[PDB]
C-alpha cells in the first residue's frame, strides 16, 4: 500500500 | 529484528522527454513484493513476490492511480526544486524518496519513516516525532515553511500511523511462508600469501538469509577487528546472500585466530579456524 | 554529485573447473543511476547477460545486479566491466576465484 504525496516540494 | 515495510520512489529528468522516468519499489522485510516503471508497455504496480499474486484487480488499480499522482508530484517537484537551486534547463537529474514504517515484536507502530532528496543528497525528512521536518540546506528550508504551514505531517502521520501498519500485517500473514524463513551461513576459511611472513586469513559465509550476519575474527578468543577488511554483503541472485572478513596475520602464527559467524538461522555461532 | 561505483565480481556457488555455475557482477554505491555494464570472457562480450532491475540502497546510492552462465575452467578469464559518468574511462574488474 503506497504513500500519496499531498502538498510538491 | 522488527517487521517493516518501505516503498523506495525515485523520478529522473532528462534532455528532451518532457515525461521524466519514476520507478517506484515496494518492499517487505527488506524483500521487494511490488514494482512501478513509468517506462514499461503498460505501467502499473505488478507483484515481484509470489504472495502477492492473491490480491485483486480492484487492490492493483487503486495503487496504479497512486503511482500516477506520485508521476505528477515528483515532475512539479523537480521543476521547482530546479528552481530552488537555480540550474539550467535542458540536464538530467534525481529525486528520490524514501517512506515507510516499523513494528516492534508485539506488532505495533515502532518507527516510521519519510525523507527525500535531490541529486543523492538530502533534502528534507520527516522527523522521529512524525510532527516537524529536518531541512537540510536553505532550499529545503523553503519546503519547509511550505509544508508547515499546509500541516503536511500530519498527512504522513496518518499514513505512516495508519495504513502502513495496517497494511503489513496483511502482507506478513499472506506471506509468511517465504518471508520468515532462515538459511543458515556454510562457512569456511581460507589462506592466501601477503607479503614477507604475513598471511591473509579470509572468513567465509554463503548461503544465508536474511543478509542480517556479523563476522568477526579473534586473537586467542578475543575480539579482533583492528584492521579488519570487511566486505559489503551481496546477493548470490539465487535468493541468499554471501559476505567474508579477512585479517592479516603473521607466518606461522596462523592457529592462533578464528573466526566467528553470528546469524539468527543458526542454533549457536560458528567457530572456525583455517587447517592445512 | 558524482559517486564512484563499488564493483564486485563472484560465482554464485563456490568453484570448480567444468562444473556449471553463474557468475554475478555487482555494482553498488553510484550516483547518477545511467550505467553501462557488459560482462566478458577472454575480453570477447558475452552475449546473453540478464540485468536485474535496479534499487537504491538507505544510503540514497544505486546499485544493480549483472549476471549470466558460466562454466569455469583453470585459463579462461572472466570480467566485468563498468562505464560511469563519475569515471574518466571505463573501469574492468577481473574475476578473482581464488580470493
Amino acid at each position: 500500500f503506497a504513500p500519496g504525496n499531498y502538498x510538491a516540494l | 529484528g522488527p517487521h517493516s515495510m518501505r516503498y523506495f520512489e525515485t523520478a529522473v529528468s532528462r534532455p528532451g522527454l518532457e515525461e521524466p522516468r519514476y520507478i517506484s519499489v515496494g518492499y517487505v522485510d527488506n524483500k521487494e513484493f511490488v514494482r512501478f516503471d513509468s517506462d514499461a508497455e503498460n505501467p502499473r504496480y505488478e507483484p515481484r513476490a509470489p504472495w502477492m499474486e492473491q490480491e485483486g484487480p480492484e487492490y492493483w488499480e487503486r495503487e496504479t492511480q497512486k503511482a500516477k499522482g506520485q508521476e505528477q508530484w515528483f515532475r512539479v517537484s523537480l521543476r521547482n526544486l530546479l528552481g530552488y537551486y537555480n540550474q539550467s534547463a535542458g540536464g538530467s537529474h534525481t529525486l528520490q524518496q524514501m517512506s515507510g514504517c516499523d513494528l516492534g515484536s508485539d506488532w505495533r507502530l515502532l518507527r516510521g519513516y519519510l525523507q527525500f532528496a535531490y541529486e543523492g543528497r538530502d533534502y528534507i525528512a520527516l522527523n522521529e516525532d512524525l510532527k516537524t521536518w529536518t531541512a537540510a540546506d536553505m532550499a529545503a528550508q523553503i519546503t519547509r515553511r511550505k509544508w508547515e504551514q499546509s500541516g503536511a505531517a500530519e498527512h504522513y502521520k496518518a499514513y505512516l500511523e495508519g495504513e502502513c501498519v495496517e497494511w503489513l500485517h496483511r502482507y506478513l500473514k499472506n506471506g509468511n511462508a517465504t518471508l520468515l524463513r532462515t538459511d543458515s551461513p556454510k562457512a569456511h576459511v581460507t589462506h592466501h600469501p601477503r607479503s614477507k611472513g604475513e598471511v591473509t586469513l579470509r572468513c567465509w559465509a554463503l548461503g544465508f538469509y536474511p543478509a542480517d550476519i556479523t563476522l568477526t575474527w579473534q586473537l586467542n578468543g578475543e575480539e579482533l577487528t583492528q584492521d579488519m577488511e570487511l566486505v559489503e554483503t551481496r546477493p548470490a541472485g539465487d535468493g541468499t546472500f554471501q559476505k567474508w572478513a579477512s585479517v592479516v596475520v603473521p607466518l606461522g602464527k596462523e592457529q592462533n585466530y578464528t573466526c566467528r559467524v553470528y546469524h539468527e538461522g543458526l542454533p549457536e555461532p560458528l567457530t572456525l579456524r583455517w587447517e592445512p | 554529485m558524482q559517486k564512484t561505483p563499488q564493483i564486485q565480481v563472484y560465482s554464485r556457488h563456490p568453484p570448480e573447473n567444468g562444473k556449471p555455475n553463474i557468475l554475478n557482477c555487482y555494482v553498488t554505491q553510484f550516483h547518477p543511476p545511467h550505467i553501462e555494464i557488459q560482462m566478458l570472457k577472454n575480453g570477447k562480450k558475452i552475449p546473453k547477460v540478464e540485468m536485474s532491475d535496479m534499487s537504491f540502497s538507505k544510503d540514497w546510492s544505486f546499485y544493480i545486479l549483472a549476471h549470466t552462465e558460466f562454466t569455469p575452467t583453470e585459463t579462461d578469464t572472466y570480467a566485468c566491466r563498468v562505464k560511469h559518468a563519475s569515471m574518466a574511462e571505463p573501469k574492468t574488474v577481473y574475476w578473482d576465484r581464488d580470493m
